[PDB]
């Protein structure tokens, strides 16, 4: 195949130069399990039990007894396949565009196929990281004109039925108020049996800079970050608490455990960019290529993620 | 059946895509093996 | 509209708690059920789930069915539906029932009566007493724990 | 109201005859299709299947969609829908189209081959001003309220 | 001043970290969504009709016809790209629908736009529908995402 098709050989020889996605730092190795499905859905079934009324006293003769009810829940994860097209130069025409230190028409913004594919793959990986973190797909910095997505497609920041706290605008710079809101959310967190697990906090750079200040008369050898780590260690049975900073978030704090039982990422085995076999060719020197990627696959238990939003005026 | 294998020779584009997927999986496994998070 | 919600849930359920986990529409049957209860099954005409039912007669070509209703035509209270066969489980008004029923869109100890739509409402001819307050499952769906024991006298 | 009937069937189909076996609502696309046709896909609001489509703009948070419509807002003709993704296939009004489209349930008996047709507010074809559509057959009734007709759309008119 | 690629060099390297709002530049040639079955024609360029509606201009007869910025009843197509060395403008005919950023006269999604005498879109014959609000790149340069669907009254 490599001899017959130049593009496949170039993709194989340049695939190693693409950096790994940053989403991997947000999850444990066991939390991620790939699935073989491009487009479609997957289903799972859970069973719950509940008490209908107070217990019945067994005294003398009785026929009416309190009942214990049961319920079934079907959880569906949807997957979507998306494609991008990019222009490039035909392989046979590169000799007419090679220069002293570059290859490609600068005046017309034309690139060799390998470099164009690398740049497009990097941009697509950035988009996928943004989707995994925020639960939305958009190219505007404001966040409008979002692509309409299928239901049961959520991210860590937009997951429903989770603990949500809001720090007031007047207390935007008050780390004591921010920590009070974080403590309230931590108390409202419900880990249950899966408590002896590592915890993960993702913060914006401004929140990290506020955290690295000493805890407050100010204390010595005790920072707000250390106080937060101790607080989370109180509720995770003194397990490791990891703290990361992401530029994608803005005035947001995301706290969640790293246990596969509570939160699991089951992405498609084709989620990362993959070249398509269709290459548009014409009599000119400009060709077109296609890249495919699959989105969706995040599953989380309810009331297990804390999302703190610091309102900015 | 991965692109990391020099001896690998894709017969067809489907095998090439499968090799790409296997290479991505091996890359993420290696990243998790080499990762060392900073405690405290 | 459906005993089991048609749309699949997006998230797993948290089952570490044990309090207030029974205020759901899929809680079929009764909170207190006796082994000597008389239970019938009828063809369903509509969605009479958790509603007072009345006998409905067609043109005679097919058998009779049960539909949501009350007033002077009440025949019993539906507590379950098998969707595949369209079968409505009915407990006759001659047998007392205690469970969650649909409420018209109320304090404990209040007298309740079934309306034309088979929904409980505050008060005549039916002995129904609410044992709790209205629980709002949806913007238009309200339930209430009540005990229905026969009919009253006018 | 769906590309494929929602209710299942109790009978096997008889694959013996070969005539008049295409007058079904599941027949997507066009009877005559060119390999150089421009085909787009859009988010679908409602069910614009086999109907003229127009651009619908929301508040701004989400992207634009296509909805059943016509008149001065006609953007194209929907020929297929993927229900799982909610995707409507659109052929632009600048591209020639020949196929079966929904017809208004009023005066359908008067629709004869060679009659001029125009899209209404609901994306339904009706006998005639601004769109060049000519009926190539008579109304075929698939349901008490569903009528289809073979028509060719070849752009806007002066 | 108005060329697709600025002649003035950049003082500093760009920061290639963000991926949002990095396409609303004047150098973005072509369309946001393009099909492989689109018809495009190169024509001699009279003036600078890049990202503007073009009309056919005929000379005395010694030289071939060319395209110049314009609109109205004389509109022939939309210029989507230009090669300065050959002075060649790539035009998508009005018979073909186009979606991309075009020059707007110095406007909300859903507005109806028609080309003026200078090949600039303006609010209202309707030739395009605005898909976004006007984006300012220079004191006089305003672009807008529009969907051209031919001519219709």
């Amino acid at each position: 195949l490599f001899d017959e098709n130049y593009y496949a050989k170039a993709v194989a020889n340049i695939i190693g130069e693409v950096k790994d996605p940053i989403m991997y730092k947000w999850f444990s190795p066991d939390q991620i399990e790939d699935v073989d499905l491009q487009m479609g859905y997957q289903k799972t079934v859970k069973w719950d039990a509940f008490l209908n009324a107070n217990p019945t006293t067994i005294a003398n003769e009785v026929n009416t007894i309190s009942t214990i009810g049961f319920s079934s829940e079907v959880v569906r994860l949807n997957y979507l396949k998306l494609q991008y097209k990019f222009r490039h130069l035909k392989q046979t025409s590169e000799k007419f565009y090679t220069s002293d230190s570059y290859i490609g028409d600068i005046n017309n913004n034309l690139l060799p196929f390998a470099q164009a594919y690398k740049l497009a793959s990097s941009e697509i990986i950035k988009l996928i990281n943004h989707f995994v973190l925020t639960g939305t797909v958009s190219i505007q910095k404001d966040g409008k004109n979002q692509k309409r997505l299928l239901p049961n497609m959520y991210g860590l920041l937009n997951m429903p039925e989770q603990i949500k706290e809001e720090v007031a605008s007047g207390d935007k710079d008050k780390m004591d108020k921010i920590f009070e809101k974080i403590e309230a959310g931590l108390s409202k967190l419900e880990l249950g049996d899966e408590f002896s697990t590592p915890m993960m906090v993702i913060v914006d750079p401004a929140t990290s800079l506020k955290l690295v200040k000493p805890y407050a008369a100010a204390s010595s050898c005790e920072k707000w970050e250390d106080v937060l780590i101790q607080t989370i260690k109180a509720i995770n049975n003194r397990e490791d608490v990891y703290i990361e900073t992401s530029n994608l978030l803005k005035h947001k704090i995301l706290i969640y455990p790293l246990n596969s039982e509570l939160i699991k990422f089951k992405p498609s085995k084709y989620m990362l960019p993959t070249p398509n076999e269709q290459v548009d060719k014409d009599s000119t020197d400009v060709a077109h290529s296609y890249i495919d990627f699959v989105l969706g696959g995040l599953l989380a238990t309810r009331k297990t993620i804390l999302q703190v939003n610091i309102k900015q005026s | 059946a991965s692109l990391l294998d020099s001896n690998f020779v894709p017969i067809n584009f489907t095998e090439f895509v499968q090799a790409i997927s296997n290479t991505y999986k091996q890359r993420r496994i290696q990243f998790y093996e080499n990762l060392k998070r900073h405690k405290r | 509209l459906m005993k089991n919600p048609q749309q699949d849930s997006g998230l797993l359920s948290n089952s570490i708690d044990f309090r207030d986990q029974n205020l759901i529409f899929s809680n079929s049957g009764g909170v207190c059920t006796s082994s000597k209860d008389k239970i019938e099954n009828y063809p369903a005409k509509g969605y009479p789930y958790k509603r007072g039912v009345k006998l409905s007669f067609g043109d005679g070509t097919t058998e009779l069915e049960v539909e949501a209703g009350g007033g002077d035509d009440l025949y019993g209270v539906c507590s379950d539906i098998d969707e595949f066969s369209g079968m409505a489980t009915v407990i006759p008004i001659t047998n007392n029932f205690t469970g969650y029923l649909t409420l018209k869109k109320v304090n404990p100890g209040d007298k309740l009566n079934f309306n034309q739509h088979g929904e409980l409402e505050k008060v005549k001819s039916v002995n129904a007493i609410a044992l709790s307050k209205a629980h709002k499952l949806t913007e238009d769906l309200f339930i209430v724990l009540a005990s229905v024991f026969g009919n009253r006298a006018i």
